[PDB]
């Protein structure tokens, strides 16, 4: 089968009082188990489509069909219970509270999640230890480095074992030292159990580690063109 | 006449960004809700208060000099010894009398006194309460007498008709007398509301002259002076010129409580009435820290330090001198002409709740009193400027540990 | 950690920033708590004191208005006590009510008689100074007179009166003789009222005035505002209902009217306070998406502790703080200034209102959370800031 | 030349009822017209001597003098005269203003510098011109894209003709593509009036355009040593 399918989205905004549209019908696809990049310009699209797969705006134009479900009859209070098991949040412009606990901000995604006492302090270290950073455990996120902290955000919503991560230039504020020790992490999981997730970037030299490449301009893609 | 201080510092104020007219209407009525009752407030014990001055206060004299039993003969030089002193300005021979009144089959207690018709407008406010066209018909020759409604509720008399009213046949001698009878017509009535208006009524002082057969005597000697509070010690202090012995006796008695309920609960609006300022004043406080961040003057950024608090001070007067005259429109249409509203209370609760034992009722009041309303106004703005002053002061030594310039 | 996560995700949320300064401001909402509790005990504390000295002087100076006759007296064998049946009536006696003048040897006075009964219940005897309650016997005509009648009058123990009633006159054809008995004094009684000026104490058995019966029976009523209310209540034959002479009639409207004008009043400082949770709660529904929001009826009950985080600590401790200043208003040094009254203030502090009032702070905190609250589950997650 | 001096310079900070800190023996100084880059590991300490040299630090041991001033000995409503005129800040969290507009933002030392009321409108869009941003002007910042407001940044800096421009990360959002074309402006600043700025980074490779690199290693720096 085939996870995600999309056609037929032309997005239009209201505020400003003129037209700002930027969005139109996307033929997209997503596999399982296959890694891709949006290659999409500075500025041209590559914001308003990560949020419309995650179900966070409702354009009223076409269809985003999910796993078999749609996100067009969805209320208010019933599209978080499907968030828990196939989706996944990744932001680039660093959300996040300074003034919790280190260890708490990747634990915050599990006492909600209706899991066990006992599971709390197990699977948020495991993932903390496997990536080397293990001595910021009591802290906050005002004292942590520049790399630190970003390194952090990156799994946080990698704690419910997702099959489909959004994400932005992971790369953001760490160099391309901490860029390899973090990519082969995320391509274990691809090969353990099977994580297939999709990393926005713009620049051509980093999208050639990865096996599918499509560039997009204003929401526009027919093949690789430069 | 534009500063330095007030020209360039004026499009930091304008801001739109999103979710910022919904909470931008909560600073500006949360300040202004303080203000638009303050004005109610004020204006409903003054209310109260002037009535106290006006029928219960402006109606009973204050100083009594009286002889041992005996009229007063020589009074005349009584009114040259004290009437220019530091503290009384002026005063009006009275007498008082005993009798009773029998009209209609109808029995009811009643206190007559002796009101001189030329000396009751200079110390007293009780003949400026009629209803009628004029009151200057009001004399001696006729024999007149003003009473009030209260006798009318129960005596069913009429307002030109004639009564009968006795009484006491005096005597030098210690023996019994005939009682004598002396037939008065009503030429008015004044109105009270419910306390003095069935016990006094207002003869003439040349026809108190006639009843007890004297030439040149009355009894007692009334007055007023300036302050309504000291009422114990500067009555004892002015029978110095006087006789040895006069009835002293204060105003004070079975109505106590009708005085402490006008100088504690004044006492006690300025922790009430002054403390729902001090409640109002927090939200100019938290939209300070709300906007520490990203703030020219909280930022890195030869001036002194009032550049840094231009933007702090002028924050607090966009919504609060903004909402002090706001709030003074629709201030002034609850405390002249109310409506009842509270009505729907117990209609759409679901569960029942408020078990009632005993409570009061609540109704329309009336009241007329507009004095205070520009100086409440400038009070109510000035502690706006310390309440933004000190967020100010901590506003100048800050690490810059997790926000980056 | 905590078996619930509920009250997990908010302890860190009240302020955890290392200063000196910005510590005290996520406090801020727990003063317009403490402060509003403190605003509320006191002002209703005194005027409930001051309530309180006005039922203890009414009800124990004279009677009201109770019965009448339009063809005369009162026979009571014709209308007995159990005949007559009224509400809030527990106890009743006779009265003769009668305005009388007193030739005495100095000066001349008026006073109403008080035909009370020597074997049952009166107002005024705690009141009994010197004298007993069963004096009054019929054929010898007791009268015990007051403090500001002797004041002008001198009248000592062992002087004879005489009283002379001024309506009860028969129309002799040689002018018009009042009747008149002779009278002695026994004491003196003492209530530091309007009683003790001009209103006498004499025998229900009497022949002064009239004939041998009484007037009627005296009654109680336990509210003296609904007397105009209860006027057009049903009479027997032989009754009429008089006016009873409404001094507090609207005058009480009118000191009751500060129970609800600023009562309304001193009801927005705990509503001022309300707008404080919204503008400590509308800062936190954009930095929420991020940890709970973007990563269901209980995902919104979160605000709601910390929303009425200030309505418990506030709470309990207003009271400890209201209660020290209403129960000693002027016991304290006065560091104010001049001192008002200064003299003999009454407290009145019910245990059946504090736990009425501890609910009104108490459910506002939590009733002022939802209209922020609905705005952070129905509004989208990434349109805020990103 | 000289302009910077500093020496023995020592920070104490409390972490946990520990006087515990991250930094000891630094030693930097820089010249006019040439530039330098600093390479510091993820909890180095390279953010804390940044806002150290700034006025923005209280180390209370050693003194840092600017254009031959110290900057503690001096009361401190004096102490932000030295931060507009000759200082610059840039950072890889630009902390902008979300009420504003992109042109209100960029000329922050404009409204403040008592200049002319014609001038407001004179420098701040001829910045935006070198970093071809013309059609994002009177919008918002959630309206600015993720990788060109980080650009946005950049230019507001550089408006009152700074001495010492501080970087820190200054390629966060932007990829490859569009950093070559921004440091060929960084370079073009020197050789119109004269100017040196640092550059702080952790990867090497986009850092060879720099023309002095000293290295961090936990604050001591002798020479090339990796
Ligand atoms: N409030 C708004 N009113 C009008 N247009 C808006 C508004 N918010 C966003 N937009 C437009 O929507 C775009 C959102 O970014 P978009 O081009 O869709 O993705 P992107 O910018 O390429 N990804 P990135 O560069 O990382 O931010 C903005 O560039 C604007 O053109
Ligand atoms: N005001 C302060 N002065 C000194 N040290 C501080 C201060 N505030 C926090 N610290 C501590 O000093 C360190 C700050 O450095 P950190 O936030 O880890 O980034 P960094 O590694 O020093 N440089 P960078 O990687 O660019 O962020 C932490 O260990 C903090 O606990
Ligand atoms: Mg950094
Ligand atoms: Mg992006």
């Amino acid at each position: 089968k085939i996870l995600l399918q999309c056609d037929n989205l032309c997005k239009r905004y209201q505020e400003g009082s003129v037209q700002t549209d930027v969005l139109h019908n996307v033929s997209f696809s997503v596999g399982e188990g296959e890694m891709m990049a949006i290659v999409g310009s500075s500025g041209s699209g590559k914001s308003t489509l990560l949020h419309l797969l995650g179900g966070l705006d409702t354009p009223t134009s076409g269809d985003v069909i999910f796993n078999g479900q749609p996100m067009s009859k969805l209320s208010s209070a019933a599209k978080a219970e499907l968030r828990n098991q196939k989706l996944g949040f990744i932001y680039q412009f660093h959300h996040l509270l300074p003034d919790f606990t280190a260890l708490e901000n990747v634990a915050m995604p599990l006492l909600i999640g209706k899991k066990k006492p006992a599971e709390i302090n197990s699977r948020a270290l495991e993932m903390l230890k496997a990536v080397g950073l293990d001595h910021r455990a009591n802290h906050r996120p005002s004292e942590l480095s520049g790399g630190e902290r970003q390194r952090v955000a990156i799994a946080r919503a990698l704690v419910n074992n997702p099959r489909l991560v959004l994400a932005d230039e992971p790369t953001g504020n760490l160099d391309a030292r901490n860029a390899d020790s973090i990519f082969q992490l995320l391509g274990e999981l691809n090969r353990l159990q099977g994580t297939a997730f999709l990393v926005v970037t713009h620049d051509l030299q980093l999208a050639k580690r990865m096996s599918r490449q499509l560039e997009m301009r204003d929401g526009r893609l027919t093949a690789e063109l430069s | 006449p534009l500063s330095l201080l007030i020209g360039l510092r004026f499009s930091r104020g304008r801001r739109r960004g999103g979710m910022v007219s919904l909470i931008s209407v909560i600073s500006t009525i949360g300040i202004a809700l303080g203000v638009a009752v303050l004005i109610v407030g004020l204006s409903a014990m003054n209310g109260f208060e002037r009535e106290l001055n006006n029928r219960i206060l402006a109606v009973v004299p204050h100083g009594e000099i009286e002889a041992v039993d005996q009229p007063w003969t020589n009074w005349q030089e009584a009114l040259d010894h004290v009437q220019k002193v530091p503290g009384i300005a002026a005063a009006a021979p009275y007498i008082n009398f005993t009798g009773l009144v029998e009209s209609g089959a109808n029995l009811r207690a009643i206190q007559v006194k002796g009101v001189n018709p030329q000396q009751e407008q200079r110390l007293s406010a009780l003949p400026s309460f009629v209803q009628g066209d004029a009151w200057r018909n009001f004399k001696a020759g006729e024999q007149q007498i003003i009473i009030g409604k209260g006798v009318a509720d129960a005596l069913k008399v009429k307002q030109g008709d004639w009564v009968s009213i006795m009484i006491p046949n005096s005597n030098p001698e210690h023996k019994l007398m005939q009682p004598k009878r002396v037939r008065l017509h009503v030429a008015g009535i004044l109105q009270l509301s419910g306390q003095l208006d069935h016990s006094f009524a207002m003869i003439p002082l040349a026809d108190a002259q006639q009843y007890l057969d004297m030439g040149s005597s009355v009894s007692g000697i009334a007055l007023k002076m300036t302050d309504v509070f000291n009422a114990n010690k500067l009555v004892r202090d002015a029978g110095e010129v006087t006789n040895s012995y006069v009835y002293i006796k204060s105003w004070i008695g079975t109505y106590g409580y009708m005085y402490r309920d006008i100088q504690m609960i004044r006492a006690i609006m300025y922790l009430a009435m002054v403390l729902v300022i001090g409640v109002a004043c927090f939200n100019i406080v938290s939209t300070l820290v709300m906007a520490v961040k990203d703030k020219s003057g909280d930022i890195a950024v030869g001036a002194k330090d009032g550049l840094i608090r231009a933007i702090f001070v002028w924050y607090g007067l966009l919504a609060g001198l903004f909402g002090s005259l706001c709030g003074v429109i629709i201030g002034v249409v609850v405390s002249l002409q109310l409506t009842p509203i509270i009505e729907w209370i117990e209609k759409l609760i679901g569960h029942q709740f408020l078990s009632s034992d005993i409570y009061f009722i609540d109704f329309l009041p009336s009241e007329l009193h507009w004095l205070d309303v520009f100086y409440v106004l400038v009070t109510a703005l000035l502690l706006s400027l310390l309440a933004s002053w000190y967020p100010a002061r901590r506003a100048s030594n800050i690490d810059p540990a997790r926000v980056l310039s | 950690y905590q078996p619930v996560a509920l009250f997990i995700g908010l302890r860190y949320m009240r302020g955890r920033a290392a200063d000196r300064f910005g510590r005290f401001v996520s406090w801020l909402s727990t003063i317009g708590i403490t402060l509003g509790v403190m605003a509320l005990v006191t002002v209703l504390s005194v005027m409930n004191g001051f309530e309180r000295e006005l039922q203890n002087n009414i009800l124990g100076l004279m009677p009201q208005a109770i019965l009448s006759s339009e063809h005369g007296s009162l026979n009571p064998q014709q209308l007995p006590e159990t005949a007559v049946k009224l509400d809030g009536v527990n106890r009743v006696a006779p009265i003769t009510t009668g305005d009388v003048v007193l030739q005495s040897a100095r000066s001349v006075a008026v006073g109403v008689m008080l035909g009370i009964d020597p074997a049952q219940k009166d107002p005024l005897t705690p009141y009994l100074v010197n004298v007993k309650q069963t004096d009054l016997e019929p054929g010898k005509y007791n009268v015990i007179l007051g403090e500001q009648l002797a004041s002008q009058l001198g009248v000592n123990r062992g002087d004879q009166i005489r009283v002379m009633v001024p309506s009860a006159s028969q129309f002799t054809p040689m002018g018009r003789i009042p009747s008149q008995r002779l009278f002695n004094v026994i004491g003196t009684f003492a209530a530091n009222s309007e009683v003790d000026g001009y209103e006498m104490l004499v025998n229900i058995e009497d022949a002064s005035r009239l004939m041998g019966n009484i007037t009627g029976w005296r009654l109680w009523l336990d509210e003296p505002l609904k007397v105009d209310s209860l006027s057009q209540q049903k009479l027997p034959e032989g009754s009429k209902w008089q006016d009873w002479r409404d001094r507090k009639g609207e005058l009480f409207q009118a000191v009751r009217m500060e129970k609800n004008m600023m009562g309304l009043l001193l009801s927005l400082i705990v509503a001022v306070a309300a707008f404080n949770i919204i503008t400590s709660l509308g800062l936190m529904v954009m930095e929420k998406q991020g940890e709970v929001a973007i990563l269901p009826r209980q995902i919104m009950m979160v605000f709601m502790v910390q929303g009425a985080s200030a309505g418990i600590i506030g709470a309990i401790l207003g009271a400890a703080l209201g209660a020290l200043l209403a129960s000693q208003l002027n016991n304290l040094m006065p560091i104010i200034g001049v001192l008002l009254d200064g003299a003999a203030l009454p407290v009145a502090i019910e245990p059946l209102q504090v736990i009425v009032i501890a609910l009104v702070a108490m459910a506002i905190a939590l009733l002022s959370t939802l209209y922020p609250s609905w705005r952070a589950a129905a509004t989208q997650p990434a349109e805020a800031l990103r």
